[PDB]
């Protein structure tokens, strides 16, 4: 099971910009 | 541009086949001593012997220290060169023997030179590569990681072992800011960038420009360390919140007599490393002037120390005749050095000067001090040097120049040197004043 | 293997150079002449190697540049490694943080070794497979590996610390690995592929390792909790007597039962003529201990004043210490012996000499000291090399002789130019006119 | 075996009447000195006096140190015996008088009895307050523990299934190792396994461990705590020894007196031996003079080989054996006499037979004549080179040729001085 | 940078809306904020009415 994409790549994407930056990206 | 009793000495003024020119490298006269020091310099550059000792002797103001400084200059800044006065060995914290051994080891140097392969640049993109699992399984399997790097004039994408993933995870690499990776050892180092520096309103993250040239880089790094640095680093601790660090910070760690075991371990590891061709050994020079101030115990320990197999070359300066060695009252020796140590080293004589040599010395020193003097005062200065002393004439130059500048002149004349004679005295006239006065003078 | 070294003063000698029945050959192993002293040194070496006699002090006396230091170096070289040999000077005892008796005790204890053998198991081979399972946000991990030899091939599953031990040093499928079960220590012998042959034989093996340590180190370790650091920083002050008293008995029981074996060594004291009378009395008392090594002291003084007193004694030592000591005397060198010494010294420094140059060097080492010509050899070679001919001739030797002065010539120059230098009363004349 | 200038002396060799036999216990001659030493030994065994001070005076190579060692060996391992030289009192971090008093306290001993409570076994649970569910091979019990011992437990990285061993008196904690029950958890598990301890979890033992007064004085003078980090850093804060106030000594005396009064301990005074007292200076002599007139001081024996010499630290104060007259007045002097030819021969024979060597009669007589002509210690020390020289020729018995060759190879003090005087270069 | 009389404006998720005003005698302007900037700001809290200083050297914001 993979809840959202490759989970390792998922956390990589999260640390690309940050949690708040991820929220405000859209 | 500040001058102090030196800096007009640039080498020994030697020549191929080891013959010293009469006037070269700020040197005049002293041909034999310069030739001997050149032979010593060649022996140093051979880097084969160990613990060779020479003592250069002569009267005061005869260029005894200038010779050692000249050989240090000729040897080059690469080789270590440790200067020392004989009175520095008496330390309150540690015994004189350990201080002597520390200064003895500080003269030996080690050059570490090695190459590194680097991929450094700005991240273009990064992506795992899904592939079939090697074993039976139901899930994504990453067999490679593709990372693209762009720098000035260069761009390249690379496929890498996926296990390095944690290196990105720990490094908080992000995308497009920076990257700098080593080739073989793996791992990644995060060195933001000027491309997005002005994009944000304000940010507490530093920015570096695009790396220059091809992403792939060959770098050769060379450094030099004295063995004393290795010993003191091995003995002294390091770290953060450990109890030993707190103890060291709270104790003012004065010097301690480093044990022989640590020195032997350092020697063994250094020998192993130079066996691999990554390191090179460079014996240096230990210069000690005014050795007459050394105690007999230090001389006795020097006798044993000179016979070690990692000893540097020690040069000694002294200006004493038949004198009693310090620490004793019945041994009278030449140069204040015990005969047993004298038997272990090579003597280098040093002769006084002639009036013409003194005149040339004064002219050169005046030229190096940005002053203009004609012969009508240069002859008087030479006569003063021959009458009072050479060093007195050397010192009198600057007051003469200041007096000339006061009178809105440019050239030093006889009147200026006479006025400087009247104002400042030498030792002989001071003693004559002292003897003829009976007012506690 | 060979440690860091250069061409030292006594680098040309390796052992005493004796026969099977302690008969010294005229020239062997870098030692020339002095047959009586060499045979006495061989007898003392046999005494040390037997390991039964304890606390024997032997004094080597002779004029300077005779061979006592060379004799001690040859004894140390012939004794070989694994036998302690602590060489110190007479002035090293004085210290600002340790008393003279404490430093002497440490020097005495530094030259007795203790060897403890232990048996270790190993499993060595080439890694065939490794599966590792990390539970994210979980506290436990699941490991397994498959390891083979040329005959065996077996799988293992690992606990907790095995996984981290394997992960700090990256272990891959192309590696050769050795594992110690007791310590769990990783050892990488090389990557077979992807320059070392595949390990052969049984998957596991047994071996023995010896830990050798000085008695002084054992003494230092148990003194204080931080005393271990003093093994390197050298900052330990006045270890209490009860520690040594208990450690001696503990070593005695260890030897009696059979866990460890002790090896006595040799303590060499150079320039022993300078030492306080307190140190001499302490040595007099401490020579009688059962845990005392053979002490070899070197001296070159005649009837001289012993430090810390006001009376003169032979060799600079009190008669009390001289009473319980054995004296070996060294004699001056013949001209042929001087020539042979110069020849072997020149051969050590890979310097080619001409026969007439060698004869002139022998003559100048007969008139002056031997060390003078021995030193002159290298500078003569340097001059010859600068002249572009790789052979030392008489002209280069004479150039070196005139360029670099001798003690006698320097003394004569000082005596005839007394006014130039600073005398004992501080009066000098720098002005030429 | 190993020999060093001794170990052939096994006691004073006295009988019940106290009369010294001519040859007994590795001793020949020295009858009067041996009898006096036996009297002093009996006086020490009486355990009544305090501060008695004797010195034995004689020339070199007369057996003073041998007499002191024989006294110590005859007293027995139970009684403490502190040997010392005059040069040890010059320390670096403390004054000389403080070091002398430290040795004085070290000289006497105290034998005490104590009860030690011990817990051990497998650990079933570990819940913070700490509660430990110990379980032995027969019993199970839960214990409540202090935060400090809990910290020591944590630093031991203990877990469920680890047989451990706690001591109640000191709080010392040692993890014995993983229990044998979980012996199948990893095929290459590095952890060792131990069977569960036998008996109940709580045990009590009675021990008769000895101590010295200086030991329990330095116990509260400066600590050596153990496994606690706070104690470690506290003992690391001060690394140097210091002078002890007399108040601590008085409190120690009061505690020890209470202990011995309670019928739990007994006091055994010891001996303090000082060889080469001539190295002491006037200040140490005065302080020792003051400290001898105390109520706890042990028996002190002094050794010296001096004539009428000047006391160190003074200019013109001359005295016999280099000891101030005031300290001499409160001293008991034991004379020591030189030896004769037959005594020297017998001593040489004893030293040969202890070193498992065979010496023929003619060689023994030559050695005795040499010892009379040069010295006794030289003849004693020349035995081993003779043995090795005999061995090299593939023999077992020392021959006249061997002693002659040993004479040729090695020189004594007289010939060394003769060759020193008649030579040009020093 | 001095004169941080701000009256901050921070309300997505994880403390979004990273903006704050800056006023002085002759200047007045609104600055947007980054993740690290607000992470630094939350420590050493600014009451939004206190003159505060901050450097552009990517260092630490100093209370005045
Ligand atoms: N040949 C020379 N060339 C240049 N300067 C010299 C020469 N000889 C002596 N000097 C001068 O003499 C001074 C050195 O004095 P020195 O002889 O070293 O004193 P000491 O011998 O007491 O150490 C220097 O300031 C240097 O300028
Ligand atoms: N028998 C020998 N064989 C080789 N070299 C010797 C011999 N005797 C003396 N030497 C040399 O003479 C020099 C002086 O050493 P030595 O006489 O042992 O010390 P010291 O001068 O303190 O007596 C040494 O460099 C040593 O190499
Ligand atoms: N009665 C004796 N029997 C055997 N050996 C003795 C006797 N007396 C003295 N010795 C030996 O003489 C040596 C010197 O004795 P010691 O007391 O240590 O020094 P000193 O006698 O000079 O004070 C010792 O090694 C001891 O073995
Ligand atoms: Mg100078
Ligand atoms: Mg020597
Ligand atoms: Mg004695």
């Amino acid at each position: 099971d993979f809840p959202n994409a490759p989970p390792n790549l998922k956390d990589f994407n999260t640390n690309l910009f940050g949690d708040r930056w991820s929220y405000t990206n859209g | 541009t500040r001058t102090a009793a030196h800096t007009h000495i640039k080498g020994l003024g030697l020549d191929e086949s080891g013959v010293a020119k009469r006037v070269e490298g700020g040197f005049v006269g002293q041909i034999e001593a310069r030739e001997a020091c050149g032979v010593i310099v060649d022996l140093i550059k051979a880097k084969k012997m160990s613990g060779r000792a020479i003592l250069l002797a002569g009267g005061p103001s005869t260029g005894k220290t200038a010779l050692a400084l000249a050989i240090s200059q000729e040897l080059g800044p690469k080789v270590p060169f440790c200067p020392l006065v004989g009175s520095e060995l008496y330390s309150v914290e540690v015994k004189k023997t350990e201080t002597l051994m520390e200064n003895f080891r500080r003269a030996i140097g080690l050059r570490i030179k090695e190459t590194k392969e680097v991929y450094e640049g700005e991240v273009t993109e990064l992506t795992p590569e899904d592939a079939e699992n090697p074993l039976g399984g139901y899930g994504k399997t990453i067999s490679h990681v593709i990372v693209g790097l762009k720098s000035a004039k260069g761009t390249k994408t690379l496929r890498l072992d996926p296990t390095i993933y944690e290196s990105i995870q720990r490094e908080k690499v992000s995308i497009g800011d920076v990257i700098y990776i080593e080739a073989n050892t793996g791992a990644v180092k995060r060195v933001r960038s000027d491309a997005y520096a002005t994009e944000f309103d304000l940010e507490t993250e530093e920015y570096v420009p695009l790396p220059k040239g091809e992403v792939h880089k060959k770098k050769e790094i060379v450094q030099d360390v004295t063995l004393h640095d290795l010993d003191v680093a091995n003995a002294r601790p390091q770290g953060g919140q450990d109890v030993i660090s707190m103890m060291g910070q709270l104790l003012k760690p004065k010097k301690t007599e480093i044990t022989e075991k640590l020195r032997q371990e350092v020697n063994k590891v250094v020998a192993k490393y130079i066996d691999q061709g990554v390191a090179e050994l460079i014996p240096g020079v230990l210069f000690i002037d005014e050795v007459n101030m050394l105690d007999i115990e230090i001389f006795t320990y020097l006798n044993k120390a000179l016979e070690s197999n990692i000893a540097p070359v020690v040069v000694l300066a002294s200006n004493r005749g038949m004198t009693t060695v310090r620490g004793t009252e019945d041994v009278i020796s030449p140069h204040g050095v015990p005969p047993d140590l004298i038997d272990r080293l090579l003597i280098v004589r040093t002769l006084p000067y002639d009036k013409d040599e003194i005149r040339t010395i004064i002219e050169r020193r005046a030229t190096v001090e940005r002053l203009q003097v004609e012969s009508s005062a240069l002859d008087l200065l030479a006569t003063m040097g021959t009458e009072t002393s050479l060093r007195y004439a050397l010192q009198l130059l600057a007051p003469c120049g200041i007096l000339a500048q006061t009178s809105n002149r440019k050239e030093i004349v006889v009147n200026d040197v006479n006025e400087a004679k009247l104002l400042f005295l030498d030792a002989k006239r001071s003693t004559k004043i002292l003897e003829t006065s009976a007012n506690y003078l | 293997l060979k440690s860091l070294s250069l061409i030292a003063a006594h680098s040309h000698i390796t052992g005493l150079g004796l026969d099977e029945n302690l008969q010294p050959r005229p020239t062997s192993e870098g030692m020339v002449g002095q047959l009586q002293a060499r045979r006495a040194a061989g007898v003392i070496l046999k005494m040390v190697q037997n390991g039964t006699i304890a606390g024997r002090a032997v004094l080597v006396a002779g004029p300077p540049s005779t061979g006592k230091t060379a004799l001690a170096m040859g004894v140390s070289q012939s004794l070989g490694k694994d036998v302690p040999f602590t060489a110190i000077a007479g002035s090293e005892i004085f210290s600002l943080e340790l008393s003279k008796t404490e430093a002497l005790t440490q020097a005495f204890r530094k030259s007795i070794g203790i060897k403890i053998k232990e048996e270790t198991e190993l499993i060595e081979g080439e890694v065939v497979e490794i599966q590792i399972d990390r539970s994210i946000t979980g506290g436990h991990k699941q490991g397994k590996l498959t390891i083979k030899t040329t005959d065996m091939e077996t799988i293992y599953e690992l606990g907790n610390k095995m996984i981290d031990g394997l992960t700090k040093e990256k272990v891959l499928a192309g590696d050769v690995i050795s594992i110690d079960k007791a310590s769990g220590k990783i050892t990488k012998l090389g990557r077979s592929f992807a320059f070392v042959q595949c390990p052969e034989g049984e998957l596991q093996k047994r071996k023995t390792v010896v830990h050798t340590v000085s008695l002084h180190e054992i003494d230092v370790i148990n003194s204080r909790t931080q005393g271990f650091l003093a093994l390197f920083t050298g900052d330990t002050g006045e270890i209490r007597s009860e520690v040594r008293d208990q450690i001696n008995t503990k070593v005695a029981e260890w030897k009696e039962e059979g866990k460890a074996e002790i090896v006595p060594g040799v303590l060499f004291i150079d320039e022993v003529h300078m030492l306080d009378i307190e140190c001499f009395s302490f040595i007099n008392r401490a020579l009688e201990d059962e845990f005392a090594p053979i002490v070899m002291m070197a001296t070159n003084r005649g009837v001289s004043k012993t430090r810390g007193t006001n009376y003169k004694s032979p060799h600079g030592l009190p008669l009390d210490l001289l009473d319980r000591s054995i004296i070996i005397t060294t004699k001056s060198y013949n001209e042929q012996e001087i020539k042979t010494i110069l020849s072997i010294r020149a051969q050590e420094e890979e310097v080619e000499l001409s026969s007439d140059a060698l004869d002139l060097l022998t003559k100048t080492g007969v008139e002056t000291s031997l060390r003078y010509s021995s030193n002159l050899i290298s500078v003569a070679q340097q001059i010859a090399m600068k002249r572009k001919n790789n052979t030392v001739e008489v002209e280069d030797v004479k150039r070196a002789y005139l360029l670099f002065l001798d003690s006698a010539r320097s003394v004569k120059y000082v005596q005839e130019n007394e006014s130039q230098y600073i005398d004992d009363q501080g009066n000098v004349q720098i002005s030429i006119a």
